């Protein structure tokens, strides 16, 4: 019984570690290595993300995986591996990708749903703060489990607003009901 | 629905200065009353012909005659031919 797919192309590395992680928990422990070995990734921004490099080496390659592991205790449990298998792989390069897609199969677990409400102006909190609880306490979340939502500005649409998540959405915004209102002008 | 309610009324309302209430059009510069109703009123006759294929022209037949009612110095010409035929013949 897998969790929420990554779908193929690389974010199986990400899935096996997760579903051989989850095993036996320790996925919040994986989760926050990953997190930490990604920030100091972040950290060390100048050859830590200048250094997923391929013509590097395969031996120069597992000496930075020993100068991540040299960070203090930065990883923890099979995420070292992960990375012995990574730097063999030499899949280093897509490793931003692996995290954010960890933390998206690990907040699925927790459950958070992401949403969005996207606009072209952003909004006033009362807006925010009713739509937050109204999809929270909507049938799309069945409770048990969260609801982030983030406001976007986008030029591309004329105002409106529409609200998004779980492939699901609803627009009521201007653009397209202004597309509607030409579309049915159009015939004789 | 303001969105669609406001949009509608504007939708119906700007054009209703040009069909409903005769106030010609305000954003339009040339009018547009004497284009379909006046110029273009004779538009489909500006298409066809006018006065003879629209007024149709219900036209008397030209008379056409028997052979002028002569009887005589012609068929014993044709009897005297057909003498010459069946002396052909």
């Amino acid at each position: 019984p897998p969790p929420v797919r990554l779908f193929g192309v690389e974010g199986t590395y990400a899935t096996a570690l997760y579903q051989a992680a989850a095993k036996n928990s320790s996925i919040d422990a994986a989760f926050q290595s990953l997190q930490k070995v990604e920030s100091t990734v972040k950290k060390n921004p100048k050859l830590g993300h200048l250094l997923l490099n391929p013509a590097l080496s395969l031996k120069d390659r597992n000496s930075v995986i020993d100068a991540i592991v040299e960070t203090h205790k930065n990883l923890d449990g099979y995420v070292v591996n992960l990375l012995k298998v990574l730097s063999e792989n030499n899949r280093l390069g897509c490793f931003e990708k692996i995290a954010s897609d960890f933390g998206v199969l690990n907040d699925a677990h927790n459950g958070l749903l992401k949403g969005t409400v996207t606009s072209a102006e952003p909004l006033d909190p009362k807006s925010f703060k009713r739509i937050e609880k109204a999809l929270s306490a909507s049938k799309l979340v069945g409770q048990g489990k969260s609801l982030k939502l983030e406001n976007v500005v986008k030029p591309e649409i004329k105002g409106g607003l529409i609200v998004e998540l779980g492939d699901k959405t609803v627009d009521l915004s201007i653009s397209t009901k202004i597309q509607k209102l030409n579309k049915v002008l159009e015939d004789s | 629905q303001d969105l669609y309610l406001r949009e509608l009324k504007d939708t119906k309302l700007a054009p209703s200065t040009l069909q409903d209430a005769e106030g010609n059009v305000k954003p339009w510069n040339p009018p547009q009353k004497p284009n379909l109703p006046e110029l273009e009123l004779q538009g489909p006759e500006a298409l066809k012909a006018y006065t003879e294929q629209n007024v149709e022209t219900a036209h008397v037949a030209k008379e056409s005659e028997e052979g002028e009612s002569e009887p005589i110095e012609e068929d014993w010409l044709v009897l005297d031919d057909a003498e010459e035929t069946k002396e052909s013949h």
